[PDB]
């Protein structure tokens, strides 16, 4: 019943650069929070407690401030291992609520994605569905757009996506789509294309296939 | 010092479960637990508290409806029960405790959470489907090879190339449930084309929760 916003949802910042994170308490919570660190698939991590105090072991680089309704936690140069979560908690009052949590990451130089398209297995037709699909790797940053086309047919509500971690070496997302159809609606048609939008691009790639090619 | 928890589980909707989470280390009794959610993909957010010394339990009212939390100082474990199961509760449940902080109830010791997912869905292996592009001439130096591994269930599933022998260009993606009530995914590895079909690219998948242990050679 008190709410935890933090700004930003999203930050970037390049190897060695400072972040910073805070949060907006709805209602004045005096010195009462903590921030955590998550990572992909790990627990939570405490950093700090009680707006500003260092739980032992967590390195210098981590510092938070602020009391009543407005704190922030910094990170005086970002390091590899500080891409995760970071979430805001208030201990206050009746519910402990935390906030929706910061996503910190890896600034590196923009670059495309390389798309590839690949057609339904004759394995798969047989169970009469296909799937077309789309792989969008190594790009930065995540913000990726991918439309599919059926003979020039935007398609609307017949496909979903996925999206990897950042890599820990290149620091790039890679993306892929697919378009499910059944095997009818497939053989009717011919030409089968992805269109990608993204920065580094500087007008839309499309890959494209047709059935009988 | 370590907080374990109860194993990954799988319900109907309209089951209860209950999650326990087994201390080690220190006097449970002395200060409190907390019992976290996360939602795939979502945030963390606070479902409950209970001092096991007393019994007394404080919820967010969000779970107080559905969810009971309750502690046995007897086994220095805390357990944490929904009722009325739902697609909706599938996340991970995570106990907490905080007792090396010195000044507040932040949450220094977490356990490694406990995934419940709520499907009507049967357990059920996945059908392999090798992605290779058209033909062929093809890049270069360049291509992406894959392995479609669709309509199964429960989670997870290990995706590997070439026995492990393949690790570099490989991404296996997040899962994806489907309308099915099933789960589909998708493994692509980047290689090098003038390499290709010199090498053959096998590409090994298993389910353990249906026994099975599939096989694609991938060629376009």
């Amino acid at each position: 019943d008190i709410v935890m916003t933090q700004s930003p949802d999203s930050l970037a910042v390049s190897l060695g650069e400072r972040a910073t994170i805070n949060c907006k308490a709805s209602q004045s919570v005096t010195n009462d929070v903590a921030w955590y660190q998550q990572k992909p698939g790990q627990p939570p991590k405490l950093l700090i407690y009680y707006a500003s105090n260092r739980y032992t072991g967590v390195p210098d680089r981590f510092s938070g401030s602020g009391s009543g309704t407005d704190f922030t936690l910094t990170i005086s140069s970002l390091q590899a291992e500080d891409v995760a979560v970071y979430y805001c908690q208030q201990d206050y009052s009746s519910p402990y609520t935390f906030g929706q949590g910061t996503k910190v990451e890896i600034k590196r130089t923009v670059a495309a994605p390389s798309v590839f398209i690949f057609p339904p297995s004759d394995e798969q037709l047989k169970s009469g569905t296909a799937s077309v699909v789309c792989l969008l790797n190594n790009f930065y940053p995540r913000e990726a757009k991918v439309q599919w086309k059926v003979d020039n047919a935007l398609q609307s509500g017949n496909s979903q996506e996925s999206v990897t971690e950042q890599d820990s070496k290149d620091s790039t997302y890679s993306l892929s789509s697919t378009l499910t159809l059944s095997k009818a609606d497939y053989e009717k048609h011919k030409v089968y294309a992805c269109e990608v939008t993204h920065q580094g691009l500087s007008s839309p790639v499309t890959k494209s296939f047709n059935r009988g090619e | 010092v370590q907080l374990v928890q109860s194993g990954a589980e799988v319900k109907k909707p309209g089951a209860t479960v209950k999650i326990s989470c087994k201390s080690s280390g220190y006097n449970i009794k002395d200060v409190y637990m907390h019992w976290v959610q996360q939602a795939p993909g979502k945030g963390l957010e606070w479902m409950g508290r209970i001092d096991p010394a007393s019994g007394d339990t404080k919820y967010d009212p969000k779970f107080q409806v559905r969810v009971t939390i309750t502690a046995d100082t007897s086994t220095d474990t805390a357990y944490m029960e929904l009722s009325s199961l739902r697609s909706e509760d599938t996340a991970v449940y995570y106990c907490a405790t905080g007792m090396w902080v010195s000044t507040g109830y932040a949450l220094d010791f977490w356990g490694q959470g406990t995934l419940v997912t709520v499907s009507s869905a049967s357990t059920k292996g996945p059908s392999v489907f090798p992605l290779a592009p058209s033909s062929k001439s093809t890049s270069g130096g360049t291509a992406a090879l894959g392995c479609l591994v669709k309509d199964y269930f429960p989670e997870p599933v290990t995706v590997s190339w070439n026995s492990g022998a393949l690790t570099s260009g490989v991404h296996t993606f997040p899962a994806v449930l489907q309308s099915s009530g099933l789960y589909s995914l998708s493994s692509v590895v980047t290689v090098p084309s003038s390499s290709l079909g010199t090498q053959t690219y096998i590409c090994n998948v298993n389910h353990k929760p249906s026994n099975t242990k599939v096989d694609k050679k991938v060629e376009p």
